[PDB]
């Protein structure tokens, strides 16, 4: 099947009937009105069968296509004007994430070369929006326009209005008919203006309906479509027979979802008339064929009437036929279940209500279960399949491999990143583990309101809770508060990103009224003010008032707006309670090293060390290593002895000693290793996780450590995210906001519009080791570091600027390749 | 000396001035949201 | 048998499947059915009890109004409660 | 309703056909190797036409080196990806410098509403017998009814 | 009713003492003195009145009287306070009253 | 990361050592671009990358860069290299490069060998005494965790 | 930085309202969003310049200075200067003080080689193969004092002093100005012990092939905040009972 | 009633076309609505007379008239299939 241009020997042209008038039919006007044309209609249909075994090209074809929704007529055009080949601006009327997402996953399957889409907010009850839309598609791109020239437009979008009787004409009727009417002639009246070239036809396509108030209750829907058949003689009448085209489709019974799911329970009732309904990849098809290019040049002849109505027209009184079909399909459902519900009670009453117990099925609810899952271990017959003869080659003890890692990250850990990575939700497993992390799940054991207990219960109302509730419960706020999200004020000690605090200095004008202080801070006054401020002694007290005077500096505070609102933070209610860290130790040390403690167990237990005192065991205490290492890590005891102090706030007297990045790991050896292996500390910016990785690998390899811990680790604060703005790294996140873009997407690698970077904190470690001892341990291998490297660039007066310095890993010498060398072939190797 | 005896009587030199300066934002808002109207409809329907 | 109702909730998933356990009364002769039950989880033979479901076992065995159990299964504060007993 | 939405510095311009085609090769090459399509389903009928219709020379160089690394001695379905991917390698040199073509290949459904025997109104709209193609689909519409 | 007041009740006119000589501090071990056949009627009378009765609840002090009407003493005055009451006024109580 | 002068100096790094090393024509190694996810950590940006490379090793999956919206014309030169933003399971993934530029010209690369390559260097004595002493470690561990 | 005079400022909640004083535009609308009700913005229709009075409730920020203990330290010596070895006042003008200290230590050091100029090594080894291993203890303090104490007072500061604040930031001018190489970059950072394992990290570079030059260093600078937190930790001697 | 509007072409639908739009259609539609309301007796019908006209859009520019004047000869059908057909009876009258 296959195995393009099939040729056609006898059409459907041949093919229809004497007498029978074909389901879609062009019609053709004469005086008495519009009339079934066997001539266009064969020419439609013959089209047709060729856009199906061989298919219709749109290329150069540049459509509007207004009211394009996910699961419409309009957007299974979509699908056909994209794959043929054509240049769509689309509308949507609500603009968010998961509507310009359907239309990626529409482009990224059906893009065809050449074709574009483009997908703009645009109200069509707006004046405004028309207007500025076509100044949109028709002004040049140096004015920021895009440059096209429509040679189709495609109209379709209305407002799902019932109910609204004539007595009910309501405003969301009055909206609708704009909507649809009156203000889709000013779209059609705009393009006009914005044509200067009588060569451009645009083939207007204008939804028809067949059903001009033979419904009921559906307020100014029939007026406004049976008003755009007067687009028909306006062609002839006014002065725009060449710029725009009417070609208008009356489109059918089409079943689709939405509001007429309540209708196609009768589609199969009158079908059985002889007529036909049509789904929506069906009316895809009948619209697509009206720009087939001999229709398009019929079109800017002759305004063109499409009537694919698959016969509906000969049914009399169809709204008083399509009730009683619905009424004894609901009639028919109710008698056959109130007969079934009295039936079933009859038998309750009969036989007793303890055996109709015994007829349900005791169904089984899920718990989750999480296992830890070392990496599946293949037999060793079948390791040797996958790489062939390669026995006692590498000396295993100058193989470094990864035997495990954690993070701190804003999507948990290791686990639950990958389950955000993979796939994009969440487990049952990785569900508990997310709320037993942000702190919403707690585990209760022991008694719980006088019953027993042990299972997962809420932290916030303490009260017990299924495993699958868990999901059901808190999936809405795990995604709402984890990831790249705008910051929290509660999370970073006070910091408002809306009213970062800062302070002026005021010389002053006029003197202060003097206010009471202490012995020694108003000696600290005036010698730090001099003359411009006065102390008095208050001898009944002892303390003393200090007048600051006219000419004294003040510092006056104030705050500004500003732009970064949005960072990658660990998710909100992460807590190294929940871990077992010390509240000694969370009240000394640094915010940082919190996630460096919380990553440096779980990358152990990811390598089966329950205890760290497991490796002395195999190995010496001088040969278990920390090459660890921070970018800035700090920030928040930077601010202590700078900021904090200056102030004079109260702050701890140590300070300084976490300030530093080689002292988050000395709280891995304090609080856990005990080792007396190489300590190192890289710290190169940004790639200083992989250069933690070169000096953890030739630390093992040089034989002066058998066990390295390698990570590394960063935090987010208010003075670290203004510098990064001023240096234009990260992305202003207002002007994102300008141009619709959510936080959760505003993280853009890649990508034609990407505007700087997200900004995150956390932390990262992995445990290698050598190969050897590795399986001499036990562990769980990982992976195998095959290579590491670091470089620098070139020449320049650029600190952020990158550059291709680590491009020298790959380097080799080609200039005669007349020998292969003999060193690269397995075989060579293990002969010598 | 005009500060010091507000100061006694407790009256505000400007309650006037910074309720004046409020509801000028206040009818700007309204004057906002009515200029939509005519951008929107036009001045021959507007009136 | 309020045990194995533990071990289907625990070793299936999202699912809401009928159970292997219907009645009680099964549990009169366990030997074929427990390895009946025990082929639908061949994972449950080889994962040890979890936590949660090791001290649900110890809740079961100190429940009230039943038969006290025939064995200790921990040394803990209820030793004599589970001892002499 | 009428408070106006559109912006210039919202548009969302979808351009790079040539990352999507170079995509929905190997989307579609695990899909078979793996069983989640055979060869007589007629969504890889539907996805082989939109890699076709986004054919470039370079696309063909990208599917030619994983047809000819493909391992045929995996399994059986490693003997379809060889087979189904050099038909389709074959096919996109030659729509190469074709205009690309909106051939949609959906099986026609028609809708069937039963009514289940407690009482319950269930929708299935189900594929129609005789017509199973827009091939066949057009035929229909010459007939009236 | 309270778990505290229930316990307490119950108990005064079992030791027929004044209701603060019971201090709910203690265990009816200690409070009782020793007698066989005296700590065992306190419980048997809690016992039937309530039915939640832990492990050892004769060294069950304070905590103790509270945890049995915890998650459980709703309300109910129980046959205990209700055989009590019901007898003591038709035994002391004014004629009708 | 996200920037305009990262994604194409990253790109033509990757292009051009794969160019010089001789891979097939046609066979681009697959981006994975985790930054749109997690954020960059500046300093932690290495280990997020090596964890998920090693993540990638053991299932063989390759994760999707589902921000990409449209990637940027720019990069159809760099045919050695794949953008994808869909999740595809493969059938296996033998080594994963890992790459971090840094403020100061601090560029890396690891590369990241799955274990089976290890598990082939050691005969069939020492391959069946270690998978007993995972397993065991492994059920010691399950009831720590 | 005077050591007897070290500056602070004091958080003082104001009891009797300052009388207004002239401002700009958007200094007095960060004021009225920074302070909130307790103060007032006025516009002058005469000059666009708007009036702010600070009212009674709103917190200033008074200055003051205490006797500070530490006032001896291991200067360089007083008049060095980085114009006399050759570094432009470009880079004089941009770079944190430390780097300074390292470009004119890094040149006399390549001289004390023999190399009279950086290039010379490429004669012998490969452009990927000269490493600069060096690194700092805290190294930055200068431009950490900008973005955090400098900037909250909004003090005119380089926009891009963090970038001179990293502890890898001073190898990074010792190749943009000298050895454009492509050599392994690393820095160590292990507080005071930090130039014997930069030795170690430079000598297991050096034994696994990936350099045959390697630069090995260490460098750290004096200011105000860094020796006031030394004090606290009690590890400098007290000056004044010396 | 109706509002004099020429010259109105497709590409200058302007605001004197949106009023008389609503002038001759969408609160036409409101006024023999409300004679609907008010009426509480089926006994008594109001024959709407509506000035259709048989030039619909034959013409040049007008505007929105034919569009206004096309959209009244609905209310011959929904007399069928809404609850008005005993309170208002359409009689529309097409003047040459």
């Amino acid at each position: 099947e296959i195995e393009d241009k099939t040729s056609i020997i006898q059409p459907v042209s041949s093919t229809i009937p004497s007498q029978t008038i074909p389901f879609l039919h062009i019609q053709k006007k004469t005086k008495d009105g519009w009339e079934y044309n066997k001539k266009l209609s064969s020419l439609y249909l013959d089209g047709l069968e060729s856009a199906a075994i061989n298919g219709l090209t749109f290329k150069d074809k540049y459509v509007l296509v207004t009211g394009a929704g996910a699961g419409s007529i309009g957007a299974e055009i979509l699908q056909g004007l994209i794959s043929g080949g054509a240049k769509v601006i689309v509308t949507t009327s609500r603009f968010s994430k998961k509507v310009t997402e359907y239309y990626q996953n529409m482009y990224a399957r059906y893009g065809a070369a050449g074709s574009t889409l483009i997908v703009v907010p645009f109200n069509q009850g707006s004046k405004q929006d028309v207007d500025a839309l076509v100044q949109y598609i028709y002004d040049e791109p140096k004015k920021g326009g895009l440059g096209w020239d429509l040679d189709a437009i495609i109209p379709f979008a209305a407002i799902p209005e019932n109910g609204n009787g004539l007595d009910n004409i309501d405003s969301k009727s009055e909206f609708a008919h704009r909507i649809m009417l009156t203000n889709l002639l000013r779209l059609l009246g705009a393009v006009k203006s914005k044509k200067t070239t009588d060569t451009r036809p645009a083939q207007c396509i204008l939804p028809l309906s067949p059903n001009h108030g033979t419904f009921g209750f559906d307020g100014l829907y029939s007026e406004s479509k049976i008003s755009l058949e007067t687009l028909f003689n306006r062609w002839y009448s006014e002065d725009w027979g060449s710029k725009l085209t009417v070609c208008g489709a009356v489109i059918g019974w089409t079943r689709g979802t939405g509001l007429m799911s309540a209708n196609n329970i009768i589609a199969e009732g009158i079908e059985k008339l002889g007529v036909r309904t049509f789904s929506q990849k069906e009316m895809a098809f009948n619209i697509l064929g009206l720009l087939t290019p001999e229709i398009v040049q019929l079109c800017q002849e002759e305004p063109v009437m499409a009537d694919l109505n698959g016969g509906l027209q000969f049914i009399d009184n169809l709204k008083d036929f399509t009730s009683k079909l619905r009424t004894d399909l609901l009639e028919t459902a109710d008698i056959r279940r109130a007969v079934s519900i009295e039936s079933a009670i009859e038998q309750k009453v009969v036989n007793g209500d303890n055996v109709d117990a015994n007829y349900s099925k005791v169904m089984v609810e899920p718990r989750a279960n999480m296992k830890f899952d070392f990496p599946t271990l293949k037999s060793y017959d079948e390791i040797k399949q996958i790489a062939p003869e390669l026995e006692g080659m590498l000396d295993l003890e100058n193989v470094v491999v990864v035997t495990g890692f954690a993070e701190v990250g804003p999507w948990g850990n290791s686990r639950t990143r990958w389950e955000m990575e993979a796939y994009g939700e969440f487990s049952l497993e990785g569900a508990i583990e997310m709320a037993w992390i942000m702190g919403f799940i707690k585990y209760h054991n022991g008694n719980l309101k006088g019953k027993p207990y042990s299972g997962w219960v809420d932290a916030k109302t303490q009260t017990p809770i299924d495993e699958k509730d868990i999901k059901s419960k808190y999936e809405e706020e795990i995604l709402e508060h984890s990831g790249i999200r705008l910051i929290e004020p509660e999370l970073f000690n006070g910091y408002d990103p809306k009213k970062k605090q800062m302070i002026q200095e005021v010389v002053v004008q006029h003197d202060l009224e003097p206010f009471e202080c202490s012995k020694e801070t108003a000696e600290q006054y005036k010698h730090e003010h001099g003359e411009k401020c006065e102390i008095f002694e208050i001898e009944e007290s002892g303390e003393y008032t200090v007048r600051i005077l006219k000419g004294a500096t003040l510092y006056v505070p104030k705050a500004l707006r500003f732009d970064r609102l949005v960072a990658g933070q660990i998710p909100t209610g992460w807590d190294a309670r929940t871990y077992g860290i010390p509240e000694d130790t969370i009240s000394q040390v640094d915010p940082i090293t919190l996630y460096v403690l919380v990553a440096t167990v779980e990358a152990l237990l990811s390598a089966g060390i329950t205890d760290p005192y497991e490796f002395y065991k195999y190995v010496h205490v001088s040969e278990v290593g920390n090459c660890s290492g921070s970018g800035m890590g700090g920030v928040s005891a930077l601010r202590g002895m700078f900021k904090d102090r200056y102030a004079d706030k109260p702050v701890q007297n140590d300070i300084l000693q976490e300030s530093f990045i080689n002292t988050m790991s000395a709280w891995v050896n304090m609080l856990l290793l005990s080792s007396s292996g190489p300590i190192k500390t890289p710290v190169g910016a940004c790639a200083t996780a992989v250069e933690s990785v070169d000096i953890g690998i030739e630390t093992i390899l040089s034989g002066k450590a058998k066990v390295v811990l390698v990570g590394g680790y960063d935090d987010f604060q208010e003075e670290g995210s203004y510098e990064f703005a001023n240096m234009n790294a990260t992305s202003n996140s207002i002007e994102e906001f300008k141009h619709g873009r959510t936080p959760k997407e505003m993280s853009r690698p890649t990508t034609t519009t990407r505007n700087g970077f997200m900004e995150a904190q956390g932390s990262g470690i992995q445990v290698i080791m050598t190969a050897d001892l590795a399986l001499k341990m036990g562990v769980p291998i990982h992976a195998v570091l095959a290579m590491t490297a670091t470089a620098t660039d070139k020449i320049g007066r650029s600190v952020p600027a990158p550059g291709k310095g680590i491009l020298t890993t790959a380097r080799e010498h080609h200039g005669n390749l007349k020998y292969p060398s003999p060193l690269l072939n397995i075989e060579y190797r293990k002969r010598q | 000396q005009l500060e010091v005896l507000a100061r006694y009587l407790q009256v505000d030199l400007n309650k006037g001035a910074k309720s004046f300066i409020k509801e000028k934002e206040a009818s700007a808002v309204l004057q906002k949201e009515l200029d939509l109207w005519e951008a929107e409809h036009g001045e021959f329907y507007a009136k | 048998g309020d045990f194995l109702r533990r071990v289907e909730e625990r070793f299936t998933s999202s699912a809401g499947t009928v159970s292997l356990l219907q009645n009680f009364n099964q549990l009169n002769e366990p030997e074929q059915f427990t390895a009946d039950f025990f082929e639908k989880f061949p994972q449950a033979g080889k994962q040890l009890i979890s936590e949660e479901d090791c001290d649900y076992f110890l809740m079961l065995a100190a429940r009230p109004g039943q038969k006290p159990v025939p064995f200790v299964p921990v040394l803990d504060e209820r030793f004599e409660f589970f001892f002499k007993k | 309703g009428i408070q106006p939405t559109f912006s210039a510095l919202k548009s969302r311009t979808y351009d790079s056909y040539w990352n999507w085609a170079r995509q929905d090769v190997l989307s579609m090459y695990f899909d078979i190797i793996f069983g989640k399509l055979t060869s007589v389903d007629r969504e890889t009928i539907n996805q082989c036409i939109q890699i076709m219709n986004r054919a470039n020379p370079t696309l063909i160089k990208f599917m030619q080196y994983h047809i000819d690394h493909c391992p045929e001695y995996k399994g059986e379905t490693y003997k379809l990806a060889k087979r189904l991917g050099q038909q389709l390698i074959d096919n996109c040199k030659q729509v190469l410098t074709e205009d690309p073509v909106y051939k949609d290949v959906s099986r026609i459904t028609g809708p069937k509403t039963k009514v289940s025997a407690k009482g319950n109104i269930e929708y299935e709209e189900t594929q129609k017998d005789s017509v199973r193609k827009f091939e066949q689909y057009v035929y229909e519409m010459a007939q009236g009814g | 009713v309270k778990a505290n007041l229930l316990i307490h009740v119950l108990v005064a006119q079992k030791l027929k003492k004044p209701l603060d000589a019971v201090p709910m501090t203690k265990a009816i071990k200690d409070l009782v003195n020793g007698k066989s056949t005296v700590q065992n009627e306190i419980l048997g009378d809690l016992g039937k009145e309530f039915g939640s009765t832990p492990e050892k609840p004769e060294d069950t002090p304070l905590e103790e009287l509270a945890e049995q009407f915890q998650d459980s003493f709703s309300g109910q005055l129980g046959k205990t306070s209700t055989s009590l009451i019901g007898r003591l006024m038709s035994s002391k109580m004014p004629g009708g009253f | 990361t996200s920037t305009v002068a990262n994604d194409k100096n990253e790109s033509a790094t990757i292009n051009n050592m794969m160019k010089h090393l001789g891979r097939s024509e046609g066979n681009p190694v697959f981006g994975v671009f985790q930054k749109y996810l997690t954020g960059h950590p500046k300093g932690a940006a290495g280990a997020w990358m090596l964890n998920g490379a090693i993540q990638i090793l053991e299932s063989g999956l390759v994760p999707g860069n589902r921000n990409a919206d449209n990637v940027d014309k720019l990069l159809e030169q760099y045919e050695y290299v794949l953008y994808p933003s869909r999740s595809i399971q493969t059938d296996g993934i033998k080594a994963v490069s890992v790459t971090s530029f840094g403020f100061g010209q601090k560029g890396a690369q690891a590369v990241v060998v799955h274990p089976d390559y290890l598990f082939a260097v050691l005969d069939r004595s020492t391959y069946e005494e270690y998978a007993t002493k995972v397993s065991a470690r492994n059920k010691k561990t399950y009831r720590y965790m």
